[PDB]
């Protein structure tokens, strides 16, 4: 659809979960944006 | 290592290769006895 969805420099109606604390079910819906953990420093639902 | 007494110095900055051991990241990493830690790529839980 290159020619039609992609919008100027981005397109924000389509997002995606980048990082998840374990790995989501098939068909399955999980709009949980609880930060994602990779390291031990506690996020404290936070960036950091 | 990073409570040894003397260092090399930064232009000279040794590098000391080691291998075929064990080592537990997690105490050193709640040892406290570090003003700074970070890791890039690797969280110090995986190291282990």
């Amino acid at each position: 659809s290159n020619n039609l969805d992609s919008k100027v420099g981005g397109n924000y109606n389509y997002r995606y979960r980048l990082f998840r604390k374990s790995n989501l079910k098939p068909f399955e819906r999980d709009i949980s944006t609880e930060i994602y953990q990779a390291g031990s420093t506690p996020c404290n639902g936070v960036q950091g | 290592v990073f409570n040894a007494t003397r260092f090399a110095s930064v232009y000279a900055w040794n590098r000391k290769r080691i291998s075929n051991c064990v080592a537990d990241y997690s105490v050193l990493y709640n040892s406290a006895s570090f003003s700074t830690f970070k890791c890039y790529g690797v969280s110090p839980t995986k190291l282990n």
